[PDB]
């Protein structure tokens, strides 16, 4: 895992050089982003559970994957599904302090297409509820604080999909 | 990074990040405007930093650059700075990642196993190092000097 | 007693 | 040399070892008055034992007087271990849904964190899982002589990045990159044996 | 079931099933057709009983039906009645399985993570499934309410 | 309180106090007089701000003082003021502390199985402390609110 | 531990012979009470929550304890005392459908009046709450069945005193 | 016993008894009469039990008392039915149980290697136990020689 | 552990009531001693291992301990006297910058006596070397700071004593 | 082979060979002309050996050619000296190997577990081996019946 | 694993007869050759990190991997790779020591492809490095000892093509 500072110094590593001016501005762009991170952080993390239950409330309730035969029908698989939406609202509020993907690429994203082939897991469904988390964390935290957790949010569905 | 610790701690906890843990970050950004100008300053200085630490360290401790030393050649004399200035450069990287982090991730785990399998004397790298953080300290102001020469004792430590 | 083989 | 292209920057930023081996923490319980580090250490183990927090997986905590024994320290985190290993939720987790090579891959991925290193070890859990079943399998795992030296009493196990012997660091890798219930075929079956001995 | 359990323990302890363990599947298999006679019982009279229990507990607990509730409204308590004859459901398999084995794995675990997403009373819903205990005492046989109204004292103080 | 917290994780990793938490500890004892400012200020002003949290969480939530409710009856809505008001106390304690292990040891760890066990929602608890950070928001003034915010969104987010 | 059964079967191992008249007697206690002990154990496990509630309510709550300064206080210490209740209300449930108090000073004390005097338990504070469980629990099973439940309850007195 | 084996289950998945373990003690409860008269039968018939079987034994098995031999000799022979007769006291020890663990934890745990050090012949003490049950049901009868049969089954199967 | 912050904390807790005139005087007494405490605790982390040094040159080298015989023969016993010294001269810190002797008893003191015991330490010579860190830690922070370290210290020799 | 317990002992503990372990493999090699000479010697007599030991075995413990014996008729005596002659070549390749190794990884694991399977007295075979141990002690020289007498105590003691 | 005269019983026991005279002609011949394998373990023994750092400073030292971004780059990737190389001659050791190449793929070559696959080792580097350890050894122990280390050297490097 790496953060975007980390991310900047690993680059000019494998570069064998010095932080050039791009090392710098980008660097002072994490600096100016990371007060907003801080505040929505806080916010995420004071509402972690709240979002989540609008989310589910208004993606996936009352449809045919609570219907049985659905894959959220039985309180394991629909407390299953509860604990994978928090682990994406966590992760995706780990990669927007980070500024970088990799947590997500290597601690999320990793083996979970197959995970859920094998489980059998609406990835569609899954998606839009992602969205509906992207959708209500918008709205809760601010426009621009929104827009990079929709972005990570989005990587999400995208690695997912 | 304080960020890439504070977010591996709360993986692991399999927790949110705690408010003290996030006024850390913002202590940590605040302070990013000085760390740079420091990497800023200690970046374009580079070569001087190399070049007069080098002299001093071949003043200091003539033997290896005697024949027979590990440092004779002129190759061998550019690998010695060629080490120094992947020091510096390390140096320059924990300033900006405000912690000593990267520099014992890449260049301080095995180096007394390297440099022993190389015959280079450990304890001459660790004199060398002092001397790049004098060269540092005088040719940058006191402050900047202290928060350069805490990663600098870090890497003589490491070394030691 | 069968004792068999 | 070269231009190294942003692709190669990207493969060569993450070369070697994965950044995991020192990018996770250790939990030790130092002091049992921490109420707090007692119960980070305890979900941690929760988390170690059981691959994931174990909130969809129960009715209500089963390890609740474990957790007021090692509180109070006259338990250990050896013996916290040992019982979440001998409770009813492992045995219906990573004991009924797979083959005893699977119970032998995942105990040894759990408890010891590493792959099982050779066909004796793998001969030798087979004779305890055949003979006494999975408490006995736990406590032999549990008490043995390679957890003590590298965890210790006080210490929840982790994910290890073993070099020594052959194979074990591939075979580790795979049981660890995984995810929980991502496949059912094994990562270790056996070891070939390169003579057949008899 | 009271055969899967036993033999998920015997396959644990690495053992045949024990003689008392066959004696209790046989007594099981002997006994069962009661079992069979309140599954029937049941699923004929499945809407009057959720009737009865749906109405006393709105007369027990107005809160739960009152402005702001989480069960308020018509929906709401359209949905309350789902819960409630899907529980009447799991009672039913597991009086057929004549083990809790059915009423665990599909409506108990994790219940609680999901009644605090959706922010619902779990003691509420246990009063629930204990006014169906009541009312299927009231309304079937004597003998066969002792199995029946036990499997409800297992799902009451499982769920409370 | 945060030195505290800093002596901890030092002892954790067993290091020596880095200046990196060092100064927070100086900025922390230097800008003291500001936040005891804050608890002042809602020790002088404990009692308005409760009842208004109250009055705003029966307005969101009132289930809990209709006759089925948990706190309904004067004397269980009394003592939901004062639960509130154990937790304001709590919150003015973190904010003298500098962190949240005091209101985690006083008020947060086994808060859910007391809970539980007295049968109230926990999410209305929740919103409880929501209403009560919005109206010491709204009395105190800006950056002082938003100092407070951060404890007060760990009691809602550990509440939750 | 020692049941009824097994306490006889060991009373007859330590000497080396078979099953006597006293034995017979005993067995056939047992035999007796059995019907007795299976409708108390499902009565209390219907409603175990019911009687720790109750009997918190009627014994400590609102209380020197439960106010600051006593034990009960902070919201740790509260849910240690709940589930300390739990526990003898299920290891005394356990002793009443054994016959015998081998299990309880056998698993449940162990070491619990050197804790307690360690940590600062009110010995006698806990000794009213397992009272207000005897009454509860005699209200909830009969008059019979909850004196030999209060027995075991005492026992648990005893222990800790 | 079979409340002792149901209470270590409900011990060990740390709950009350699931209603299929209070069956199991309600007709344990039914049937202990029967269970105890069955035993009362071998306690009273006991002699001849272990005189037959073992007479039958040494028909069918002449090489364990041949010379040379464990059981050769008025002596030896005389330890092998005190055996035969501790055998027969657990198996009743089995029965006035309901369950097995009274066996196995005084006769069962451990007798591989007691009859290795012994240079005893665990598979004729099986064919001895086989003999046992022979005539146990022999001169018992037959709804009880079932169960008489399922602890002596038990004991074939765990020393065979 | 506490300080002297959740020591006023927790004597208001006791009680129940909010902090009061007193507590804010306490408060601002460690507000002021914050200062020296942060300066001396710097200057420990800078100069630490020269401190263990100077105070274990002038504590027990050259004597019966190091030599043969002695239980700081042999260079692993050095090491681990010296480890030790470490131990309380980092804990010494702890407590001077917490203000409180909280984490000496709790993470130092309980078991040390046994241990200490049970392997044949020297407990004059530890209180001897503690000593020796107390007058060196004095003569190298300065007066007030150096008895406020040597308050703690002498806890500790009152503990092992 | 003692080469191969040299090896796997040094790469258990991660190192090269001892110099000590180095002048036991040489002093091996010097040697083995002897163990050459004990391996032609029992492949070349390794009729008679077996045949007086099964010889004195069956006329010091003739329960086994008893009635009701495991091998009582010819046949399974026969697979019983086979038994023997495996445990012969087993010692001869002990001999050759300097290391009890091939013989306990052939045919000494397990072999508790192989003869309870199989209904053989583990004594028995224990003493048949001794007594391969006394004759062939009677045919070869002193130093020589102890050198092969290592071998036969390991078998023995294994077995027993 | 296995040696030369385990191997002779081995094939041995698979044909199930007893040792023939073919048999001990091979251990004859490796009782002979003993001597010299024992004499060369030794030498290698003795000058075990002489040999590596020779092999690797005339075959790994400037180039493109020990440039940064390199395999060879950061210190900890640097002494994981002498401490292969020393395991490659210490396992080569063991085989010349035995005389047969079985240790190798029983303790080395299972899974080292692939471990160098995933780890984005380069193998022509890594064999190259195999190379220059087999002609150090060669110079050193000699031709016809540095015989038996060119065979299990480059059984190592046929293993890992
Ligand atoms: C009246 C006594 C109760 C009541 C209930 C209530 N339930 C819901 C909504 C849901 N209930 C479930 C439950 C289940 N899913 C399953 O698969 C099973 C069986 C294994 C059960 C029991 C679920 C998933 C939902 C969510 C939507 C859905 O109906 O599928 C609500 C609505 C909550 C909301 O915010 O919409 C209510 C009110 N209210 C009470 O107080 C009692 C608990
Ligand atoms: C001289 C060329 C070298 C040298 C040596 C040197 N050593 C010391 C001091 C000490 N050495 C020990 C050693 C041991 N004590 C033990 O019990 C054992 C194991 C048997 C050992 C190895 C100790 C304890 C001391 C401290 C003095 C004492 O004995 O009490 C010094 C003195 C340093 C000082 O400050 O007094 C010196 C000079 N130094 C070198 O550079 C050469 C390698
Ligand atoms: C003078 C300063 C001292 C000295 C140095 C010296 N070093 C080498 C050779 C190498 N040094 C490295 C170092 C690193 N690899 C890493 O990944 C990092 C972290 C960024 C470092 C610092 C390496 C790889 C080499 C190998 C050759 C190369 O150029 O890459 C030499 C040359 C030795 C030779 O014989 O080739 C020298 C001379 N030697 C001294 O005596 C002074 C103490
Ligand atoms: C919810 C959006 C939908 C869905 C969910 C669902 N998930 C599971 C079970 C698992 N989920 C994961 C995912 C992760 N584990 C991790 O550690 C991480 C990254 C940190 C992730 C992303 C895994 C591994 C599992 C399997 C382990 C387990 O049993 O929980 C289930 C249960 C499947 C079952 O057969 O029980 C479900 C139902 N499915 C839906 O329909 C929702 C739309
Ligand atoms: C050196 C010649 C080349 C090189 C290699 C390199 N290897 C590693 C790390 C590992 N090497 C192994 C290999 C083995 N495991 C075994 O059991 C055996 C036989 C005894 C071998 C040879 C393993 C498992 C690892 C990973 C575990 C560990 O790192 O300790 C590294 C380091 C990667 C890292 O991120 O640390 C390197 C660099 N690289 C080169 O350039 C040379 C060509
Ligand atoms: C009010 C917004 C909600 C709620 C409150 C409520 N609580 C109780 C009972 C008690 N809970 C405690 C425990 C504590 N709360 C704290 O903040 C702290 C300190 C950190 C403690 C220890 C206490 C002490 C009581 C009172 C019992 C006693 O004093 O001994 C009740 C009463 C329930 C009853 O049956 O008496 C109520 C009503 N309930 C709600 O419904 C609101 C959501
Ligand atoms: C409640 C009636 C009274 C009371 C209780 C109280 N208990 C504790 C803490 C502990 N309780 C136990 C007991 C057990 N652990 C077990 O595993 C079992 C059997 C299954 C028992 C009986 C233990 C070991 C502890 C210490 C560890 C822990 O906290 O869980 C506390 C907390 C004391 C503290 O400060 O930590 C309290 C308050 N106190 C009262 O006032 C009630 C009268």
């Amino acid at each position: 895992m790496q953060d975007a500072i980390t991310a900047v110094i690993n680059s000019a590593d494998v570069q064998g050089k010095y932080l050039d001016g791009a090392a710098m501005d980008k660097l002072k762009s994490y600096f100016a982003s990371g007060e907003l991170r801080v505040r929505a952080a806080s916010v995420i993390s004071a509402n972690a559970a709240t979002i989540v239950k609008e989310a589910v409330a208004k993606s996936l309730l009352y449809s045919d994957v609570t219907r049985p035969g659905g894959n959220m029908y039985t309180t394991r698989r629909y407390a299953a599904c509860i604990r994978d939406l928090d682990y994406y609202l966590r992760y995706a509020t780990y990669a927007m302090l980070a500024g970088d993907a990799s947590i997500l690429d290597e601690r999320v994203l990793n083996g979970l297409k197959e995970t859920y082939n094998s489980l059998g897991v609406p990835i569609s469904s899954t998606v839009q509820a992602i969205q509906a988390i992207k959708e209500v964390t918008a709205s809760l935290v601010g426009a621009d604080a929104g827009k990079e957790m929709g972005v990570y949010l989005d990587y999400i569905c995208s690695g997912l999909s | 990074s304080i960020v890439t610790k504070s977010i591996v701690n709360a993986d692991a906890e399999a927790r949110y990040l705690s408010p003290g843990e996030l006024d850390r970050i913002k202590a940590f950004v605040t302070g990013g405007a000085a760390r740079l100008r420091i990497a800023e300053t200690l970046t374009g200085s580079r070569e001087t930093i190399v070049k007069q630490a080098g002299d001093r360290l071949f003043q200091k401790r003539p033997d290896i650059v005697s024949p027979g030393g590990n440092a004779y050649g002129e190759e061998m004399t550019a690998t010695c700075l060629r080490d120094m200035d992947y020091y510096l450069r390390l140096v320059t990287y924990g300033v900006v990642s405000g912690d000593v982090t990267p520099i014992e991730e890449i260049g301080l785990v095995g180096v007394r196993e390297m440099y022993r399998s190389l015959g280079t004397p450990i304890e001459a790298v660790a004199q060398s190092v002092r001397e790049m953080k004098e060269v540092a300290s005088g040719l940058m102001s006191s402050d900047d000097a202290a928060e350069a020469s805490a990663y600098f004792d870090f890497v003589i430590g490491k070394m030691s | 007693w069968q004792n068999e083989v | 040399s070269a231009i190294r292209t942003e692709p190669e920057i990207a493969y060569r930023s993450n070369q070697g070892v994965t950044r995991q081996r020192q990018q996770t923490k250790v939990f030790k319980l130092v002091s049992t008055y921490d109420k707090v580090a007692v119960k980070n250490a305890i979900r941690a183990a929760y988390r170690q034992v059981f691959e994931r927090d174990l909130e969809p997986y129960i009715i209500n905590s089963e390890f609740t007087a474990l957790e007021s024994k090692l509180s109070n320290n006259e338990i250990n985190v050896k013996e916290f271990i040992e019982g979440l290993g001998t409770s009813e939720l492992y045995m219906k987790e990573f004991y009924a849904p797979y083959p005893n090579t699977k119970v032998i891959e995942m105990g040894t991925k759990h408890f010891l964190g590493r792959a099982p290193l050779n066909q004796k070890e793998i001969q030798q859990y087979n004779q305890i899982l055949a003979s006494q079943g999975l408490k006995a399998f736990i406590g032999a795992m549990v008490n043995g002589m390679e957890y003590l030296q590298t965890f210790g009493e006080d210490t929840v196990p982790y994910r290890r990045f073993p070099t020594l012997p052959a194979a074990n660091f591939p075979n580790t890798e795979r049981l660890y990159n995984k995810l929980t219930k991502q496949d059912k075929e094994l990562v270790v079956p056996s070891f070939t044996p390169v003579v057949k001995v008899g």
